[PDB]
RNA sequence: CAGGCCUUGACAUGCUAGGGAACCCGGGUGAAAGCCUGGGGUGCCCCGCGAGGGGAGCCCUAGCACAGGUGCUGCAUGGCCGUCGUCAGCUCGUGCCGUGAGGUGUUGGGUUAAGUCCCGCAACGAGCGCAACCCCCGCCGUUAGUUGCCAGCGGUUCGGCCGGGCACUCUAACGGGACUGCCCGCGAAAGCGGGAGGAAGGAGGGGACGACGUCUGGUCAGCAUGGCCCUUACGGCCUGGGCGACACACGUGCUACAAUGCCCACUACAAAGCGAUGCCACCCGGCAACGGGGAGCUAAUCGCAAAAAGGUGGGCCCAGUUCGGAUUGGGGUCUGCAACCCGACCCCAUGAAGCCGGAAUCGCUAGUAAUCGCGGAUCAGCCAUGCCGCGGUGAAUACG
């Protein structure tokens, strides 16, 4: 139960409770950012990479 | 007709500005008693003046703003202290070696992940 | 060792 | 203590308002 | 004539913060001075590994600075200059009156 | 106000009859177990009592 | 199971960013899932080309999509036809005025992806990884680089027990801000699994 | 403390008295980080100990200490597996701390509701050498005393 | 509960089961799968088979239960005890 | 998990074939899914006055190829992470010694937080590590003066409110600054002690950063991937259930057992963040949760907002209590299609255990521990007493 459930998330919901968030690049349903639509993984992975405008790595 | 210093501790900031008077402080638009009413502490921050015997010599207006009421209390501590060695160089000595001259960079540690705060550790049991 | 359709467990 | 929803303390540690907490 | 401008990267923001400040130095009048606003934080703190290792994690910001210049006497020598003005890909400007 | 005796009266009568018609209140009453939806897995120490300690699973020598 | 990102590590002092935009919080995933399904698009096509970046920049209903490479002519085409039938289906799904442009890449054996898939497909064509690692680290010293390292972790050979085999010259020093290193991965598929090459290479400190 | 031995705090002096040992003394009362309630029950007592017996209340204050302070206690020493009770002289600094810590915990264990008032007479007490701050300086005394005839593998 | 500014809250397609059987001169086996559904004195005199993951599970309707809901009455998790 | 359904499939490309569909609204049944169905009616280019026939986004159905699997193997793997461990280490090149594994260097004296340096030496160098470059905090400068600031004049509905100004506080970019640089003493040196100056002194405090490797450590369920297995089913849709069970046992926590406390009223002082189907001032209804109005702010402007501990005054008087707030009855509010299972919150009533915890065991060396509140991510709501952050008050102790 993988691809038809990210298939299904992108699907309008018979009612607005049933969306829920999902990882647009690995399909994640849990640990989802709003900002980025990334999940807690992808973010680290693409931030690493740079390809995340302007985030960096936070010290303090 | 002022004499001005700028006391710092623990994100809470003071601007001291000395007046020649009747040793009549106000701190925040109201009277310095009545604005650390009920802190011990208070007395300490006038404590400058005491080693140069200014006691009553000037007043003082003084806002401050950020910290709390006891970080600010330092924070005159070392204003005042500071006014007074720009009225007179010469109170560089006494003061100096009371130590009113510096301030500590003593603040709150942040807190860590992985713990409860900065070093308080989340209890340990093997097994 | 690790349940997952028909092997559980 | 901060358990009982009945008192101010209570109000204040669930974050919350009513006739023992208002505004 | 109210222009703020933000970004990401402070130092392409500083920088188009002091050429328009000087375009309008040039043709114009009084500029106000490129007052820095208070940067706003949104932090990310992530658990670092992909499985399990709670106590493990990683801190990311993402920094949006703010910059403020206010052109006080306009002269449409100056509104007219600054249709022509070399704006980096990581500033956006808003202009207001 | 309807006051002590009387009052234990209708507070009595409405757990009777949650038993009587057999809604799942009325079966936790029955069973003296937590009502009001929480976890029995531990706690409820409250409401079902005193513990009552049993032999567990064992290791290998 | 330790070691730090090396490029994420340098970001705003030795690396700078793949995407260099502002956006607000409306639509800053809307744009950000563009660049990567944009980036999706390039890496599978100019993979022939040896992608070795893409670079983002935006203003409004316009991008940059600047991409380095080590042949040009796999991008421009002939005069400029894969250049346009690039293009063309790029702004297919931007829906916006894409400008794309060609840098290319001064020393490819001095660029980190490069070096990565390079040695990424030598063990594909069944090479002996233990030498492709030592002759790419070779290549990169004569290159001029101050240090290269070079790690092949998986099924060498198509063993049954994985193993991780490295090699490096010069120095690289992974702990110092101010030196830049290239960094670059590349994923070798074959008969037997996934192999993954780390490619680092020292340019130089600044 | 492997490397070197710490240092000991300075305490800033109190802004009645401007001392030290009463700076010291209401940090024991202290709990929860709450100084300012911690300063005002000593200060109250004091009050208490002017009024019932009008001595001097600082001076009744470092006389209590001084019948506090334990000029000898037992410790622990090898010499193999062995655990000795081994009776050792007590340093001026530990002297104090341990007479400041007795003093509070045997004022929160008397019966007087109020918590000042417990300072003010266990402070009065032990000035007049009563008390159970001074029933454990001596207790701590004692067990020293009785095992002196381990007293030569003292260090 | 539910805010009585809202209703009475019934899935309506069971709603119409029962009230064609009081025009039409009752009984009939109800099976509804809808739990949530509120009792409701249309339903008096019934026996409705409510579903609780596994069965439906009739449930004859009496006065005294009018204000609940269906789920109450089809337990959904079957226990007997331990040891 | 049960039951009702779907079979090129929810999804990818590719091939035909029939309809020849595009799109948007309905109907019957049904728990829904589904099955059955009815209307609004196709742009390319064309033979076009002709009937129109084809071609094609894209759709529908039939049929293939294939898709799909959070099924298994982390003892086939990548990637990433934990860990030893921020421990001072692990190595290489040439030379020398040894038949050889290997040794030497890296040992030794001294030194340091450190394989950190000094000195010595068949060793001489070099690499990964250490340190440093990077970030937050502490002092100072410079550049800036609105939405921030108000020192001093001028008004002042008495609110920095208007004039005025950027001095200051600040805010945010760039610099300065500490080097054991100076003095004394010890020393062969590196350094060590002490002192001066200084906001800061011996790495200033915190952070980011994790060597060769180890645990055949963790993850085939984030993703990727070899191989094995399922193919009208281990794939797919739905409604309902379970993931919240409960004789029990363990971990991590919250709230407490009270007077340095609890309650009521009044009155102060933060920081970091968040906020256009958002934050919501202010007003009214309501004990209240909240509802209804209804400004302002794309936000150093308007809002979240009250910070709490604290300060003042007042009450309780050592009681299982004006301690404790579990359990339960009843009545409501809000989100949501829907709060039976199984939500949070408010109000009335209920007012359990618990009198400081057996054997045993944990954290912390200073703005730390303890205590006090504040925000954020996820997020309709929320079982958050969790996590990541923020400041307020602020200790004890280190002989060894
Ligand atoms: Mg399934
Ligand atoms: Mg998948
Ligand atoms: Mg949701
Ligand atoms: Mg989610
Ligand atoms: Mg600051
Ligand atoms: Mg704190
Ligand atoms: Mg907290
Ligand atoms: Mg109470
Ligand atoms: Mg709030
Ligand atoms: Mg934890
Ligand atoms: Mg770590
Ligand atoms: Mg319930
Ligand atoms: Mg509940
Ligand atoms: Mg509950
Ligand atoms: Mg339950
Ligand atoms: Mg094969
Ligand atoms: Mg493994
Ligand atoms: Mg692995
Ligand atoms: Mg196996
Ligand atoms: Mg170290
Ligand atoms: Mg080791
Ligand atoms: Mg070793
Ligand atoms: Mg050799
Ligand atoms: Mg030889
Ligand atoms: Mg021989
Ligand atoms: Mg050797
Ligand atoms: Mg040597
Ligand atoms: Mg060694
Ligand atoms: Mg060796
Ligand atoms: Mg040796
Ligand atoms: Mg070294
Ligand atoms: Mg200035
Ligand atoms: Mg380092
Ligand atoms: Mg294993
Ligand atoms: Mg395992
Ligand atoms: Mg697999
Ligand atoms: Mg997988
Ligand atoms: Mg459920
Ligand atoms: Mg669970
Ligand atoms: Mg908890
Ligand atoms: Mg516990
Ligand atoms: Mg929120
Ligand atoms: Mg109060
Ligand atoms: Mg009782
Ligand atoms: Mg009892
Ligand atoms: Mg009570
Ligand atoms: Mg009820
Ligand atoms: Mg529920
Ligand atoms: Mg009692
Ligand atoms: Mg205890
Ligand atoms: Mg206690
Ligand atoms: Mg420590
Ligand atoms: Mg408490
Ligand atoms: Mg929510
Ligand atoms: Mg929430
Ligand atoms: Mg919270
Ligand atoms: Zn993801």
């Amino acid at each position: 139960a993988r691809k038809a459930l990210i298939e299904k998330a992108k699907r309008t919901p018979k009612f607005k409770v049933r969306a829920y968030t999902r990882c647009v690049r690995c399909g994640r349903a849990r640990s989802v950012y709003r900002f980025f639509g990334l999940c807690r993984i992808c973010l680290r992975e693409l931030a690493h990479k740079g390809q995340l405008p302007g985030v960096r790595k936070a010290s303090w | 007709e002022q004499y001005y210093g700028t006391g710092r501790r623990k994100e809470a900031v003071a601007r001291v500005f000395l007046r020649p008077g009747n040793g009549k402080v106000t701190v925040n638009g109201q009277d310095f008693n009545e604005y650390f009413q009920g802190l011990v502490r208070a007395v300490a921050a006038l404590e400058p003046l005491r080693a140069v015997d200014a006691l009553g010599h000037f007043d003082a207006y003084i806002t401050v703003r950020g910290g709390g009421k006891s970080g600010q209390i330092d924070a005159i501590k070392l204003g005042i202290a500071r006014a007074l060695v720009q009225y007179n160089p010469d109170y560089r000595a006494k003061l100096k070696p009371l130590g009113f001259l510096t301030r500590d960079a003593r603040v709150v540690e942040r807190k860590k992940y992985g713990k409860h705060k900065a070093r308080r550790a989340p209890q340990y049991s093997k097994r | 060792k690790t349940a997952g359709x028909p092997h559980k467990r | 203590g901060k358990g009982d929803r009945r008192t101010r303390r209570g109000k204040i540690w669930r974050g919350t308002y009513g006739k023992y907490r208002p505004r | 004539i109210r222009i703020k401008l933000r970004g990401f990267d402070h130092k392409t923001l500083d920088a188009s913060a002091q050429k328009i400040v000087e375009a309008a130095r040039r043709s114009g009048a009084q500029v106000s001075g490129p007052i820095p606003l208070p940067t706003r934080v949104r932090r990310f703190t992530v658990i670092r590994g992909p499985f399990k290792h709670k106590d493990s994690r990683e801190h990311f910001e993402l920094r949006t600075h703010n910059r403020l210049v206010d052109i006080i006497n306009p002269n449409r020598k100056t509104i007219e200059q600054l249709m022509t003005l070399d704006l980096p890909t990581g500033v956006e400007i808003e202009i207001k009156t | 106000w309807k006051l002590e005796g009387e009052l234990r009266a209708e507070v009595a009568a409405n757990i009777k009859r949650l038993m009587d018609i057999g809604c799942y209140r009325g079966l936790r009453h029955r069973r003296g177990l937590p009502v009001r939806g929480q976890r029995t897995r531990t706690n409820a120490r409250t409401r079902k009592g005193p513990r009552k300690t049993v032999a567990g699973k064992k290791k290998a020598p | 199971g330790n070691k730090i990102h090396p490029i994420g590590f340098r970001l705003g002092i030795t690396r700078d960013w793949e995407s260099r935009w502002y956006a607000g919080k409306k639509q800053y995933r809307h744009l950000l899932l563009e660049d990567q399904r944009i980036r999706g698009l390039l890496e599978k096509e100019l993979y022939s080309a040896g992608l070795a970046r893409v670079d983002i920049e935006r203003a409004a209903d316009n991008v940059a999509v600047t991409v380095h490479v080590a042949k040009p002519g796999v991008v421009i085409g002939r005069g400029g036809e894969r250049i346009r039938v690039l293009r063309e289906e790029l702004a297919k799904l931007t829906g916006k005025n894409v400008a794309l442009n060609v840098q290319e890449v001064q020393n490819p054996n001095l660029s980190a992806p490069l070096v990565a898939q390079r040695v990424a497909e030598q063990i594909e064509r069944r090479f002996a990884v233990r030498r492709a690692i030592k002759q790419a680290v070779q290549r990169v010293m004569e290159s001029g680089a101050k240090g290269a390292k070079v790690i092949v972790s998986g099924r060498i050979g198509g063993a049954e027990q994985a193993r991780t085999e490295w090699a490096a010259q010069g120095r690289v020093p992974l702990h110092t801000l101010r030196a830049n290193i290239d960094y670059g991965f590349a994923l070798a598929r074959t008969t037997y699994g996934v192999l993954g090459v780390k490619a680092y290479i020292f340019l130089g400190e600044v | 403390a492997r490397r070197r031995r710490a240092e000991v705090r300075q305490l800033q002096p109190d802004l009645v008295y401007g001392d030290v040992l009463v700076t010291a003394f209401i940090n024991k009362i202290m709990r929860d980080g709450k100084k300012n309630l911690a300063a005002r029950i000593f200060y109250d007592a004091c009050k208490i100990i002017q009024e019932k017996t009008g001595q001097e209340p600082l001076k009744v204050f470092k006389q209590a200490v001084e019948n506090v302070k334990p000029r000898m206690e037992v410790r622990s020493r090898r010499v193999g597996g062995a655990n000795y009770q081994v009776p050792m002289e007590v340093s001026p600094r530990r002297q104090q701390s341990l007479a400041l810590r007795w003093l509070v915990q045997a004022a929160n264990q008397r019966p007087e509701r109020r918590a000042a008032v417990r300072i003010a007479h266990e402070l009065m007490d032990a000035a007049e050498g009563k008390g159970g701050a001074v029933k454990k300086k001596e207790d701590v005394e004692r067990m020293a005393e009785a095992n002196r005839a381990y007293a030569h593998y003292r260090w | 509960p539910r805010s009585l500014k809202k209703g009475v809250f019934v899935d309506d397609h069971l709603l119409e089961k029962v009230l064609e059987l009081n025009a039409k001169g009752e009984k009939r086996l109800i099976k509804t799968w809808s739990r949530r559904s509120t009792i409701v004195p249309e339903m008096v005199g019934h026996t409705i088979a409510v579903y609780n993951g596994k069965q439906h599970v009739p449930v004859y309707i009496t006065e005294n239960m009018v204000g609940h809901k269906l789920g109450e009455f089809a337990p959904t998790r079957t226990y007997r005890g331990h040891g």
